[PDB]
RNA sequence: CGCGGGGUGGAGCAGCCGGUAGCUCGUCGGGCUCAUAACCCGAAGGUCGUCGGUUCAAAUCCGGCCCCCGCAACC
RNA sequence: GAUGUUAGGAGGGCAAAUCCGCCGAAUUUAAGCAUAUAAUUAAGCGGAAGAAAAGAAAAUAACUAUGAUUCCUUUAGUAACG
RNA sequence: UCUUAACCCACUCGUCUUGAAACACGGACCAAGGAGUCUAGCAAAUGUGCAAGUGUAUAUGAUUCUUUAAACAUUUUACGCAUAAUUAAUGUAAUAUGUCCAUUGUAGAUUUGUGCCCCACUUUGCAUACAAUACCGGUAAGCAAAUGCUUUAUUGAGUACGAG
RNA sequence: AUACUGACGUGCAAAUCGUUCAUUUCAAUCACGUUUAGGGGCGAAAGACUAAUCGAAAAGCCUAUUAGCUGGUUAUUUUCGAAAGAUCUCUCAGGAUCGCUGGAGUUGAUUAAUAUAAUUUUACCAGGUAGAGAUAAUGAUUAGAGGACAGGGCCUUGACCUAUUCUCAAACUCCCAAUAGGUAAAAAGGGCGAAAUAACUCAAUUUGUAUUUCACUCAUAUUAAAUAAAAUAACUCCAAGUGGGCCAUUUUUGGUAAGCAGAACUGGCGAUGAGGGAUGCUCCUAACGCUUGGAUAAGGUGCCUAAAUAUUCGCUCAUGAGAUCCCAUAAAAGGUGUUGGUUCAUAUGAACUAGCCCUGAAAAUGGAUGGCGCUAAAGCGGAUUACCGAUACCAAGCCAUAAAAAGAA
RNA sequence: CAAUGUGAUUUCUGCCCAGUGCUUUGAAUGUCAACUUGAUGAAAUUCAAUCAAGCGCAGGUAAACGGCGGGAGUAACUAUG
RNA sequence: GGAGACAUAGCCAGGUGGGGAGUUUGACUGGGGCGGUACAUCUGUUAAAUAUUAACGCAGAUGUCCAAAGACAAGCUCAAAGAGAACAGAAAUCUCUUGUAGACUAAAAGGGGAAAAGCUUGUUUGAUUUCUAUUUUCAGAACAAGUAGAAAACGUGAAAGCGUGGCCUAUCGAUCCUUUAUAUUUGCAAAAUGACGUAAAUUACUUACUACUGUGCAUAUAGAGGUGUCUGAAAAGUUACCACAGGGAUAACUGGCUUGUGGCUGCCAAGCGCUCCUAGCGACGUAGCUUUUUGAUCCUUCGAUGUCGGCUCUUCCUAUCAUUGGGACGCAGAAGUCUCAAAGUGUCGGAUUGUUCACCCGCUAAUAGGGAACGUGAGCUGGGUUUAGACCGUCGUGAGACAGGUUAG
RNA sequence: GACUCGUUCAUACUACAGUGGAUACACCAGAUCCCAUCAGAACUCUGAAGUUAAGCACUGUAAGGCUUGGCUAGUACUGAGGUGGGAGACCGCUCGGGAACACCAGGUGAUGAGUCAG
């Protein structure tokens, strides 16, 4: 409680190290809107629309986009309820979420799998790997790749 | 704080273009004795008893908010802006 | 003699409970926080395509019936 | 909140009565007596609290504040 | 205006549920309390009747108007007061 | 069934209390009496009757006059609430055909069909949810010779073929 | 009515009795008659007295005054079953509103899946605590060395530079975890296309945008990573109780410390018990309809007291031995008591080391490994088996509840 | 007569009127109400004006309530002052 | 006779007025009061690497200030160091060179900020009107503080752009009430108040047509005047004369945890002890024990566990004061000291005190130290602390207060 | 060969050296006009005489920094478990995860769009 804005400064809002004034023109760029997944993220450089503490870090869509505002619809737990809320944000805070990126190449890599299997008229599962349990395997060995252990005395 | 005693400004009334405004400072009229309120305060004190209607004893604050009254110079019309509590307020000083 | 400081305890427990409740209006994100103008012109647009809708259906529906 | 009054050398206070601002005290020096001293002089010294104006001349009168302390209503 | 054991008469007092007059509080309520509330009530002192009181317009309306009183149903928990 | 035995277990009940066997409190014993009610006004629920109406109020009527202090009837077109709302308030108060018709979507119960039954396609699309537009009262803004208008804003316990 | 604080103190008595003492011709004592009445009287004053009644009498009424406070608050079975957080409060013994609870309804569930999940997977992130650093910065901070201005008397002492150097901070940060936390995993959608609609956009009413209509088509016999008595889920309503908490591990702040004050995460207790821990609200095992049988858990197996005077290898003698988490003391320091080691020296001399055991080791009714006892342990450290051992667990019966089947001669 | 205080004799009862009281003077006096009077306005109104006590100013009062500090400088030693 | 239209009396009105009346006299609080404010807030830390999080935790800060220190553009680069210039080496200077921020950014601490958010300059007033979606605190209400826009009108650069106050985190207030802005919007309840306005008509009680119409009051909307006990009562003392409702949710008493403090025992070895670390000692350190002191404490008891001391009377301990047996000695003898097994036995008469304690005198064998609900009030006593009467002092306007003294209970 | 616009924002920085200047960059030349300052220093404008001396391009140096990798180290540290050990402080063990500094070795950039001259 006693709880202004700003606060955890010396935590959250503490630059990145040598991260002055950063500001390159490929930042602003992005373009995918309405539909997409965005996090919020803290800029050193600007204070002009900058979030409050818990929106650091987390992710949500972009309900609405203005000049240089973007409103972000975020999960918060408020007690025992989960709850969207509407985080208006400015352009730098911003930053274009990855797990879109995952989803769309797993759905690029399987469609041309798909493609293939669709041109050979095959029976074959596009489904992600298990990482499954290893099979039987074979190695020779010489004496001399064969290395002895025991414990170590105190030394 | 400080204002100078004229300012060119929006009017909210006819005029739509910025024009000059006189700036002057507001300090609350003088109570009429024909208010409503003030004729309910007096029949409730009339007769005996005490007495509720605006009095307190305890007093926190020794500032006021100023709210300045523009008045159009065009259209002869008036409007309030209000701006800052403050213990010190300055006229026309500069520097 | 003094009376209770900090505490949160059984409340996670208790929101556990009955479940940590979520959202679910989902589709249609609506009314007055609509982008201004451009909102407007999709309601022109969508009155547009009602109209040559409502032509076609109109039509569509009085020829056959009578 | 609306009425009355006081701010003047380091201290006490006259001038507020528009023809040009001083007088005590304490200080600083000097006469006077064979004494000490008391007494009597000469010095220093102040944005007349801040600001606007009336003419021949304004600390003083008109205009309005600030700091002080008296009356009050409110109750 | 007196005076009269003048002649003929009356009033006084008791009872009180309903009725009428004065006079007239506080507990209480507001989670306190001073205004408001309790309440024009309780107590107090008076007067009546089988019922009394009210009653024949110094009334209401603004209608195509109504037309002594009482009472019920109502307006109405409303205008309104605080 | 009652009765001792013996083995094993078994701390005063009620109580407020974090914690009572307590060096916490009430209880000598037994009997009888002894404590969430009734009225008012409000609400949801469910039953029940009727429905854009509903409730016969006060009251009148009778071959009603042991019961009958209710039961029965409503003249050989009052009032409550609901039938459109809004609002300081004068006030104002259409989703429109210019086949009884004609609000827009997306899910969505139900129905048609196809290829002696589940089906997979289609087909129709209630309720409801999630929206969308209108339009009506307030309030703006813009215009303004008023059946005051207006693209556009907002706001209401609003409305979109009555539910009480 | 002074004292014996005498007797009495369930009396002879709601102030008595005994003894002592003060008062006695006056501001004397006593009667009778009389006066003043309740916020009133009367008071040589003590808040005295006013009929056993007085810092506001007695009587009756308003009155069944009021009370966030105390006490009490009545038949059975069965079912679901809490809170002692929060927010605002002249608020901390309360209230309100959230939370957590029950009922009632609707929704959709029945298709081993989709919604869904205190979880992991693979992607994808967010961090500056643990840690680590001083030669990275900040605040510190101990030393010398190598150098070109200053203090003292060409020397010395310094400061100052340079390479160094010692110790540092959880209120410092170059770097930096684990744990915990967030987003992600396609059919009401997504692809690639055409056509439509606009008062937005752009020279560009198909330039983009968004929307729409038509297409063509994405895995899915099971699957778009697992796993799931995943609909016992949702959702709406109405109402209850609760708003003092307390205990444990780990992390933890204040305080010398505290069975002290205050937390964090989780689990308990509370409101809940059976078996063990001798004993015991919280430790361990384990949560309970009624019964029979089984096999175990924690835990034990000399006797009390149910199972082994079991096996097997060690260690241990104590003129206060020692005996199992929570658990109810014991340290620095010693020991030519015994037992293992290890480093050294020349089957002998040193030095260490850690096991046991001992000294260090004092206290209030008599006294406590729970008691007796135990030393070829029944002690302490292992290991090997067997047996006993809960209402839990398995099998069976029976009871009720829940759900599912299923039915209108 | 009423209201008080101190409390035989003997003996003395200092100082102070700022503060709080009580009390006295006022052709100088600051403030201070109802009414009344006048002005203003079409009226309602709104304003002025006046010779109340009172307080204030100015005195008197401590056998009224009451109260009774701090420094410096200073005596042929130190010391005290 | 006397006084006399003045008195007086009545009604208004100002004053005086604890004589009398009615009432108020917070909360947090390691009891309460005093004290503080942890009561509205903001920063860092505590905080346990998302978020959450407290204590009379820690380090603090707040109730402003700013026509510029607000707005935009343009230009510039600071603190510092060295080397130069009669003045700043050494009271706020001048130049060049080196200079990553070591400056500066009103305050308050932390963040952020170098062709700038610093500094200089220019031009300025958006410190604007209207409206949302929202975020912080949060019930996901308010207010307050923000964010992203939009409808206007502008400002600045004019070039993109940027501007809805202050680089960011801190700089503040409901309803009723008061007050002034605003309107081609209203009301003041059977009617009217600009105005017979504009036309016609006139044998008149004429007929049309007009968007903007008396004082006063009431609204509606918008600000502002205030609530710091900061979601907003018009509020001082006192009771040892007291009453009542509750309280071990909370003091004073034992007990209990703890043992800081008190008390007692250690280990060490620099010194002291003629010489000599240890006969006796023992600093500077460091380890325990006890509850024989006082705390810390608030678990127990508040529908009553009788609150000091003395007396009497008994029992238990040992940490031994003396007595017995001894060991050591810096033990010549005589003394005497340290000490071990030892609680078998003893541990007094008085003076002064309310007194534990204390302090003397005398004897003595020594006049040890302690436990038993601070041994012992249905054993006593009642002197003290501690009911009501009274007294003096201080303090308090007062009532009264006084872990101040005193007398009586 | 050079430039312009860039991108990543030190492999791109810094220091001391050396090598290079067709076309190009820049240093350089002047102040009437546009302009601007006390000051043609800078800034603006107009030139094009000289020059690699610097900037600029490139390399070098038991260079410093930065930057990857090893190694520090399965150490430090750490989740869950334990009627595990330890008198206490603390320390093992099961299932898991797991650093940093120092040190050593390597490295000192890559690149989109356009132009101009060879």
């Amino acid at each position: 409680k006693s709880r202004g804005k700003r606060s955890g400064t010396r935590y959250k809002f503490s630059k990145k190290f040598r991260k002055h004034g950063e500001c390159t023109a490929n930042k602003y760029l992005e373009k995918l809107n309405y539909g997409d997944y965005v996090d919020i993220v803290c800029d050193s450089t600007q204070q002009k629309g900058m979030p409050f503490n818990y929106y650091h870090g987390k992710t949500g869509k972009i309900f609405h986009i203005t000049k240089r505002g973007v409103g972000v619809l975020v999960n918060k737990r408020v007690k025992h309820r989960i709850e969207q809320k509407k985080v208006c944000v400015r352009i730098e805070h911003v930053r274009k979420s990855r797990c879109n990126e995952d989803f769309l190449l797993r759905k690029i890599k399987n469609a041309e799998l798909i493609k293939e299997a669709k041109l050979k008229n095959e029976h074959i599962n596009i489904k992600r790997k298990t990482e499954g349990p290893k099979p039987a395997a074979m190695i020779k060995v010489p004496p001399s790749k064969i290395i002895t252990i025991e414990p170590l005395p105190f030394y | 704080v400080n204002v100078p005693k004229t300012r060119k400004t929006y009017c909210s009334n006819k005029c739509k273009k910025h024009t000059m405004h006189k700036v002057s400072q507001y300090k609350k009229g003088k109570e009429r004795l024909s208010s409503l309120g003030r004729r309910r305060y007096d029949m409730k004190q009339k007769g005996f008893g005490g007495q509720t209607k605006p009095v307190f004893k305890k007093k926190a604050k020794t500032t006021k908010k100023i709210v300045l009254k523009l008045e159009c110079t065009k259209c002869k019309k008036k409007r309030f802006q209000t701006m800052k509590r403050c213990k010190t307020f300055e006229m026309g000083a500069d520097k | 003699a003094k009376s209770k400081n900090h505490t949160n305890h059984n409340q996670n427990r208790k929101a556990h409970k009955n479940g940590i409740k979520k959202p679910k209006k989902h589709k249609f994100m609506s009314r007055k926080g609509l982008d201004p103008n451009f909102f407007r012109n999709q309601k022109y647009c969508l009155k547009g395509i009602q109209k040559k809708k409502k032509e076609l259906k109109l039509k569509a529906k009085q020829e056959k019936n009578n």
